[PDB]
């Protein structure tokens, strides 16, 4: 069970 | 009782610091030897858009009480966090400042700063969990709007005076700031993208959302506006004290942390009010990797039980995706939800689907006749079209949680399908790299199954399984089905 993440997300596009 | 400029942060952070050649990361999980040299009252950079210092507010906005609940948190966290609300408030809009403290080992971490101005401390004679704590806090206060924040906090300038007026317009609006980063490691205050706003998958794990193109396109419209969202990045928010009450404050039965946010977002969006993210509002946040504390239970048995709670009582039909994601929470008992299935009837409350459609379209639905869904794991990666098209290689890439090139699904024709392409077997030989191709609807090679409990994927009338180990030389292959780490595949969602 992890705490809340820090803000990223994919550093690629769709 | 001491005004905050006065209060003796050295005599309190000095008892509790960590002792020379210890590990500064040990009780925390974050570096309190860093924490511990800043002041109190440090500067931090303003990281609002420019355009919010050309606000002006009313001075009758609305005074708040602030509630922080607390479990053995760093003193020099905790100090800062209520100075940086004394000090970044206007006064007449901070009630109170009620530090709920959730049985810390020390109980004086708490009770020294019940001697500042405006800080009332609560102490939980037993372990409580962050909602019944927070729950705590809201019955004693005596404000008309309730402030939540974490007790490793930083406000920043204006913070609060625009999430009252947004309330105190509309007291059906919950509404949060932009949340920044104190880097867990070295403490510097920095901003994060404003394109990124709260979500999360059929597991029911907050994650952060990359906004649309037409999302973005609108934020750079106006990037002080208010940006709806469909999920408290938690627990940062402030919300309309009787509002809170009138929707059924947090469920009681929810332990320690997890879950919480998921159930009062669902609530507050099918209950017909709204929630919002706004971008003049700035709170620094000390995001970490692990949780400091224990959770009596065990981690793993409280957040599956929290979470249950929230779906049964929320999701109608589509809870059937959360276990489809998480099969042994169908085995975790979640205690009785009479009171919140009441709670949602009195209420008037929209279906869960409405809740898909009108504010988290974004979420993607299975098929009603898929196989399995979601993302292909193999250890932390994912099964991805690397951007490739029709007849292009498929490789593995570090799962993003972002959809995108990672998003498969199983049909119930057996394919394993990305928007309109298919992987494909166009060569039966071991070894052979598979490629992504056109779906055609009875194309035998592009037929596959999962086997071994669901731990791997195989071609299906023969004996080739999908293998990771070419993927250093082109992509990945069918390889004879055996016992290797490489063959091992899983779908996010087995339905
Ligand atoms: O049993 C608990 C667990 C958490 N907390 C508090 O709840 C807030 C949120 O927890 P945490 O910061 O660990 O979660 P994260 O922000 O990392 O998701 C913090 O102020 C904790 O000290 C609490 O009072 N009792
Ligand atoms: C971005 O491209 C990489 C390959 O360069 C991966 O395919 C990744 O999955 C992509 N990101 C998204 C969100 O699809
Ligand atoms: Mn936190």
């Amino acid at each position: 069970t992890t705490p809340s993440p820090v803000p990223t997300t994919s550093t690629t596009s769709a | 009782k001491v005004r905050w400029p006065d209060f003796n942060q050295e005599a309190y952070v000095g008892g509790t610091m960590v002792r020379s050649g210890q590990d500064p990361y040990a009780r925390n999980k974050f570096n309190q030897v860093e924490s511990d040299k800043l002041r109190m009252d440090r500067a931090i950079p303003d990281t609002r858009h420019d355009q919010c210092q050309r606000k002006q507010w009313r001075v009758d906005l609305p005074a708040t009480s602030v509630v922080i609940t607390f479990h053995n948190e760093a003193r020099s966290a905790l100090l800062r966090t209520v100075v940086s609300v004394l000090k970044k408030s206007p006064p007449h809009l901070i009630k109170e400042i009620i530090l709920v403290d959730d049985y810390s080992n020390d109980p004086e971490d708490g009770a020294l700063l019940g001697k500042i101005e405006k800080v009332r401390v609560l102490r939980n004679d037993r372990r409580e969990g962050l909602m019944r704590s927070r729950v705590r806090g809201a019955d004693a206060a005596q404000a008309k709007v309730l402030t939540f924040l974490d007790s490793h906090c930083e406000c920043n300038e204006h913070w609060l005076e625009p999430l009252l007026e947004r309330v105190a317009e509309d007291r059906t609006r919950v509404v949060s700031p932009i949340i920044d980063v104190i880097n867990m490691d070295n403490f510097q205050y920095v901003g994060a993208s404003a394109d990124l706003k709260g979500g999360f998958d059929w597991n029911l794990v907050f994650k952060w959302d990359y906004m649309t193109p037409e999302q973005r396109r609108s934020r750079q419209g106006n990037p002080v506006a208010p940006i709806k969202t469909p999920m408290i990045a938690g627990g940062l928010f402030v919300m309309d004290k009787f509002y809170f009450e009138e929707l059924g404050k947090y469920d009681m039965m929810m332990d320690v942390w997890g879950g919480e946010n998921l159930e009062i977002s669902f609530r507050v969006w099918q209950c017909g009010g709204s929630l919002e993210i706004i971008p003049c509002s700035r709170v620094g946040h000390v995001f970490r990797k692990q949780h400091p504390y224990t959770f009596p239970g065990g981690s793993g048995t409280v957040f599956a039980r929290n979470t249950r709670r929230a779906a049964e009582v929320w999701m109608d039909e589509y809870k059937n995706f959360y276990y489809a994601a998480v099969p042994s929470a169908r085995n975790v008992p979640y205690g009785n939800i009479q009171s919140r299935l009441e709670l949602r009837k009195k209420l008037s409350c929209k279906p869960f689907k409405w809740y898909l459609e009108n504010v988290y379209p974004e979420l993607r639905v299975p098929d009603h006749q898929d196989i399995a869904f979601g993302a292909l794991q193999q250890g932390t990666n994912c099964l991805d079209t690397l951007g490739h098209f029709a007849d292009g290689v498929v490789g593995v890439y570090e799962c993003h949680n972002a959809g995108g090139n990672q998003e498969w699904a199983l049909t119930k024709e057996k394919s394993v399908k990305h928007m309109d392409l298919c992987l494909t077997v166009v060569d039966r030989a071991p070894g052979s790299l598979i490629k992504l191709q056109g779906c055609r609807e009875d194309d035998s090679r592009q037929k596959w199954e999962q086997i071994e409990g669901n731990s791997k994927l195989r071609h299906v009338g023969s004996n080739l399984c999908l293998d990771s180990r070419t993927a250093k030389s082109g992509g990945l292959s069918v390889e004879v089905c055996g016992p290797a780490l490489s063959q091992q595949w899983k779908f996010t969602l087995n339905l």
